[PDB]
């Protein structure tokens, strides 16, 4: 998943 | 997880010279919106952390010119120009493109300074905790630089493992030295079976150990 | 500016539940933003644990997926990290943080706290003088087991800070133990009267040992 399951 | 590597672990540096924090990644940190999210963080001890750089190479509001940063895909790099007295701590490469979020294992920035030796003192275990059942040694190791460093005790020539601990402080603000303290801890029935208790401890000032001994 | 504070327990029984507060001054948890937890083990070692989205969104670390949970009052502009089952593996120093999709990165911190897991109970400190047998002259002090921290070791009633060496302290069988040195000159001792002070205000207990030559 990545960066928007880190700030999204 | 990716994995963060720094090279080095700790960094020796004279005021006003420059210095470079290496960081790798186990993947690439290039995000598909074609963006690298690799963030430097920036300790001093007992203090919180702060941002430095985001996006690999954008400074942060209050951080000088003199830090840079670069790198892509899985090599990214941190440099000072000249280091101040106020750059000194624990820096941190910190990713965020992949998930989990994850940091770096950081790298120590100390300053550089003339080799010294270790004063040490050996002190018995004193007749008040002997009246416990309870006998500790203690050898101080101070004012020694580089933090580098291994001791040894030696109970009538012979290696003992079991029961030592020890504590290291940080870099003196005064003479960037580094201490250390070393304890055995031992019953009463097992320190009065033997006679001569020794500390070595080997430094790179000498290629011979400095030895510190009592007799009971 | 923005600001971040922590609050929560100091100490904590392994198997309980605790629970941080970040309290957030100069920005609404509610505009833009996700707002995180981390940690800091002994080591330094940092690990991200999870965050809470401005719009109310959750989500945490595949390590933590379970065994942690993030929530959020609005109202008070606050929002909290639920550790469930605890253990002293758990140690750590705990930092709540702001975070940005755009920067992909933390870019406020707060000052931490530290929230420590022991099952030990309220034990003052065994306070040892140490000499020499046989130029300058150092002294030293023992303090042996006690809990929680911290000690406050002073020498000569805060007369002495030039040669005073306090070491971190270490952990024996669920208890602490450091070491403190000062070295002095030969014409001072034994001459003059040195003297350990300890404190351990955890257990109201103050101790002073006047070291005696052997």
């Amino acid at each position: 998943c990545g960066l928007e399951c880190n700030f999204g | 997880d990716v994995v963060m590597t720094q090279t080095p672990l700790t960094l020796s540096v004279t005021i006003g010279q420059p210095a470079s924090i290496s960081c790798k990644s186990s993947q690439s940190l290039l995000y598909s919106d074609g963006k690298t999210y690799l963030n430097w963080l920036f300790q001093r001890p007992g203090q919180s952390p702060k941002r430095l750089i985001y996006l690999v190479s954008k400074l942060d509001s209050g951080v000088p010119d003199r830090f840079t940063g670069s790198g892509s895909g899985i090599d990214f790099k941190l440099k000072i120009s000249r280091v101040e007295a106020e750059d000194l701590g624990v820096y941190y490469c910190v990713q965020g493109t992949h998930f989990p979020q994850t940091f770096g294992g950081g790298t120590k920035l100390e300053i550089k300074r003339a080799d010294a030796a270790p004063t040490v003192s050996i002190f018995p275990p004193s007749s008040e905790q002997l009246t416990s059942g309870g006998a500790s040694v203690v050898c101080f190791l101070n004012n020694f630089y580089p933090k580098d460093i291994n001791v040894k005790w030696k109970i009538d020539g012979s290696e003992r493992q079991n029961g030592v601990l020890n504590s290291w402080t940080d870099q003196d603000s005064k003479d960037s030295t580094y201490s250390m303290s070393s304890t055995l801890t031992l019953t009463k029935d097992e320190y009065e079976r033997h006679n001569s208790y020794t500390c070595e401890a080997t430094h790179k000032t000498s290629t011979s150990p400095i030895v510190k001994s009592f007799n009971r | 500016d923005v600001q971040l504070q922590e609050s929560g327990p100091d100490l904590v029984k392994p198997s309980q539940s605790p629970s941080l507060t970040c309290t957030v001054t100069g920005y609404s948890i509610t505009s833009d933003y996700s707002w995180h937890w981390i940690r800091q083990f002994p080591g330094d070692k940092l690990e991200w644990m999870g965050y809470i989205h401005y719009s109310g969104s959750t989500n945490y670390n595949p390590s933590l997926k379970s065994r942690i949970s993030i929530t959020r009052d609005t109202s008070k502009n606050q929002f909290f990290l639920q550790l469930s089952s605890v253990t002293i593996e758990d140690t750590a120093t705990y930092y709540c943080a702001r975070g940005t999709i755009y920067e992909g990165s933390l870019d406020y911190w707060g000052q931490g706290t530290t929230l420590t897991v022991s099952s030990a109970k309220t034990t003052p400190p065994s306070v040892y003088p140490l000499a020499p047998g046989s130029s300058m002259v150092t002294l030293g002090c023992l303090v042996k087991g006690y809990f929680p921290e911290p000690v406050t070791v002073t020498w000569n009633s805060g007369s002495l800070s030039s040669g005073v060496h306090t070491f971190p302290a270490v952990l024996q069988s669920d208890l602490y133990t450091l070491s403190s040195s000062v070295t002095v000159p030969s014409s001072t001792w034994p001459s003059e009267t040195v003297t350990c002070n300890v404190a351990h205000p955890a257990s109201s207990t103050k101790v002073d040992k006047k070291i005696v030559p052997r």
